[PDB]
């Protein structure tokens, strides 16, 4: 909608402002570039003055030696018009790593993606919760793990990782304060493939509550999470079964691209997400 | 004063206020309270400049011919100013009243900023003046008072005007950022009626009744930070950062 | 001992990092006016090191045998952030394994649980500080190379 | 049907909207933009005895 | 035991290393006052005794 | 207004405060900043119901 928007409306009206007529031109690239990388915002006017910005550039370099036509610029160009960029999009891991997990947020200005980590390491018996975290996520990792010391045949996980065992979950980075009960299942499925050694697929993200015996509950502001998992790259969502509902409010070719996967227990994520064989040695 | 009124510059409407005293005769050889007022009034009528311009250069190259012999680094700072001018130069008609990205200087105490509006102004070989606008907290503070007063006073861009006789001068308009607004008053709807190029055409006060020539006249304003400035005048800005010196 | 960089609203400055490993029972003591990302950033640092015990010669039971103090002088004055985790991971892996780490280069650099080195905030005035004080070498997280133009 | 407000972040077009409803039924458009003081003396004037 | 006729003042730090302080006159001075001859100080407050 | 005050209402105290309000408003002159005080408090007296 911001490329549309910026094709139509704004483009124009910041070259005629600026003084160009059809002596310059951006591509599509170049936009999408300038929205997705110096621009962090809900409304459109920060795009409208980068715009301008771009604008004022190529009027100085007509007025210092002029060329005769047209010039595209491309999306190499647009350091050479802006400067250093400012933000850095967001990238989906690829290959299956042991004791972490894809997980998906929600800020006002649009949802981003987390990845929750877990490292399992010998000492007695002690869970740490580190990265800002606040209260209703560190009652959602207790009880995720509760959830998992309830079930440890089910999984291969050790029979005494209660006493023997020093957990750490992280979730970088460690300056923003994150909260909420949204990311139950996403921890449940670090701390099992952290514990039992063997890997979770990073291609998929998910969501969803959990509560002490293994149901996932529904979340909200699902479209947010489904638009940044599908603009990141990541085809394959786990979602409550409860949120079918809202999957009506996405856009039609958004919809076709994600293989979307409802679940009601904690059981079919775990099953679905863990890669069958151990990699690592165990911890104790 | 009717030898002095009817030379070069100004309009009709000012001559029809300019023919009222003749028969505003005899009362400041003996009294009167407000007999002066007409006097100094009549005085500011023929006082402030009409129809004498400055020739302008607007070429980069001798504007950063002229900014590098007056400062040192803050060389991007520099190159902003340039694209700045380059699109006010470019411009002729339409397109440069309907958007004029004022700017804006914000950095902290100890730079150079009234330096480079001097620079600036100086590039353009205009005539520099500053206002600044520390403890502004009224509008006739902007505007003048009524003239049907005792101490009558036009504003500051006034003065600023009657300083140098060039139509279009070159004004800094130093440290909005300390413009207090509280309960009854603020003077920044008479900067967004002054500031915004396609009402202040039609600028008058409540001393003087007449249209105004602030057209090109062309501004630059200062400021310490962001968040104290009206959001209505935070439309109208295009901010550049001067962030600090380097040890060499 | 490791060399770091810190970031007033005035320039650079830099910062000593100094740890001790005496023997102990598996306490960790931060000293020294850290904020509450500083610890959990050298938290994170330390379980980094416990999880590949054996990559970089570290004792095998550390976690229970010694006691660890993290200090970072001077003290009175407040200290914050996170871009200090490399270098707590260099001082620690230091006073752990015996060796004796490089002073003559400063570092940056935020540090998670898979040891991936994150990016940073203000380069510019962390490497005019290394300058002018005399040092050659600087180690900086790749994601950061966009602004030192 | 009530009084209707038009709610949500800076930068979505809420002004434009406004001009376009103004100048599909050819009405004119102002803009108060209120809260510029602190308080109830200044929707309702000051008489001409202050 | 420790001998009790010397003042001293200092910050150390983790590595046994001595670092500089403030208010060295008044330190001095009180110290002058009560009979004490015997000062231990650190290195880099060496020019603040002028 | 002193035909105002004597329709209205009163109680008598509030009667004769306000007919004395009247009589000193009346010997001062107008215009002055004295007087538009006393005038507002016998407008707000006399258009409250009694
Ligand atoms: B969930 O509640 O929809 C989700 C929680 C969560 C889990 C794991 C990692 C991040 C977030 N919520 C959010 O994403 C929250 C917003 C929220 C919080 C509580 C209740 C409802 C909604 N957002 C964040 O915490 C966030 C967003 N962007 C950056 C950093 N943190
Ligand atoms: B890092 O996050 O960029 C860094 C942390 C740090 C570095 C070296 C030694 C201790 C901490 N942060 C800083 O430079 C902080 C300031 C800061 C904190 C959070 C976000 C941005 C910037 N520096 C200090 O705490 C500090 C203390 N005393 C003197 C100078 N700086
Ligand atoms: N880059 C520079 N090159 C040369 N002289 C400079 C430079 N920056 C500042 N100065 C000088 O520093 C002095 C102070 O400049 P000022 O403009 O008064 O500082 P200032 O920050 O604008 O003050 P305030 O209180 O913030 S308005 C002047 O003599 C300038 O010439
Ligand atoms: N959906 C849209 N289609 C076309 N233009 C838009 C749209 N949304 C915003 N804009 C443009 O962005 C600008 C935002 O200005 P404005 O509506 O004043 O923002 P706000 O309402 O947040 O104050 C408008 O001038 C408008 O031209």
């Amino acid at each position: 909608e911001k490329q549309a928007i910026a094709r139509q409306y704004l483009w124009p009206k910041q070259v005629r402002e600026s003084g160009m007529e059809g002596r310059i031109e951006v591509t599509d690239a170049a936009i999408l570039r300038v929205i997705s990388e110096y621009t962090r915002e809900a409304g459109v006017r920060g795009l409208e003055r980068e715009l301008g910005k771009i604008a004022r550039k190529g009027a100085k370099f007509w007025l210092e030696g002029a060329w005769e036509g047209l010039r595209t610029i491309d999306a190499s160009d647009i350091p050479t018009y802006l400067g250093i960029p400012r933000y850095r999009p967001d990238k989906a891991e690829t290959e299956p790593q042991v004791g972490t997990a894809q997980g998906l947020a929600w800020t006002p200005v649009g949802g981003t993606l987390l990845t929750i980590e877990v490292a399992a390491v010998p000492g007695s018996g002690k869970l740490s919760l580190t990265g800002q975290l606040g209260e209703v996520m560190k009652e959602s990792a207790q009880a995720a793990l509760t959830y998992l010391r309830a079930h440890t045949q089910d999984y291969g996980l050790p029979e005494d990782f209660y006493n023997k065992v020093d957990l750490h979950v992280h979730v970088p980075d460690g300056a923003t304060p994150k909260d909420g009960p949204s990311a139950g299942i996403t921890m449940a499925t670090a701390i099992a493939s952290a514990l039992s050694r063997r890997p979770a697929r990073m291609d998929i993200a998910m969501t969803g509550e959990v509560s002490l015996r293994g149901k996932v509950m529904p979340i909200g502001g699902v479209k947010e999470k489904l638009l940044a998992a599908h603009q990141a790259g990541i085809h394959k969502i786990v979602l409550p079964k409860d949120n079918e509902a809202q999957l009506e409010e996405l856009p039609k070719e958004v919809l076709e691209g994600l293989e979307i996967k409802l679940v009601e227990d904690v059981g079919e994520v775990l099953e679905y997400l863990l890669l069958p064989e151990p990699t690592m040695p165990p911890v104790v | 004063l009717r030898k002095k009124i009817e030379e070069v510059g100004m309009p009709e409407a000012v001559k029809t206020k300019a023919l009222k005293e003749l028969d505003r005769l005899e009362r400041m050889q003996q009294g009167s309270p407000e007999a002066t007022v007409a006097r100094t009034y009549l005085d500011w009528l023929t006082e402030v400049p009409w129809s004498k311009a400055d020739p302008e250069v607007l070429d980069i190259n001798h504007t950063r011919q002229v900014l590098d012999e007056d400062h040192y680094g803050l060389k991007d700072v520099k190159e902003r100013i340039l694209e700045y001018l380059a699109v006010r130069q470019l411009t002729q008609g339409l397109d440069v009243r309907n958007k004029a990205p004022i700017l804006v200087l914000v950095g902290p105490p100890g730079v150079g900023k009234t330096s480079l509006g001097r620079s600036i102004a100086r590039s353009m070989n205009r005539k520099f003046h500053r206002i600044s606008l520390g403890g502004v907290r009224d509008e006739a503070e902007i505007r003048g008072h009524r003239r049907t007063y005792i101490g009558a006073m036009p504003g500051k861009l006034i003065h600023a005007m009657k300083q140098v006789g060039v139509i279009n001068p070159v004004i800094l308009l130093d440290e909005i950022d300390k413009m207090s607004s509280d309960w009854r008053g603020d003077p920044a709807s008479a900067m967004l009626e002054v500031l915004d190029p396609e009402q202040n055409n039609t600028f008058t006060d409540h001393y003087l009744d007449v249209p105004y020539d602030l057209s090109k006249v062309f501004f630059i304003t200062t400021a310490n930070t962001l968040q104290t400035i009206p959001r209505p005048l935070l439309d109208r800005m295009e901010v550049i950062e001067i962030p600090g010196y380097t040890n060499m």
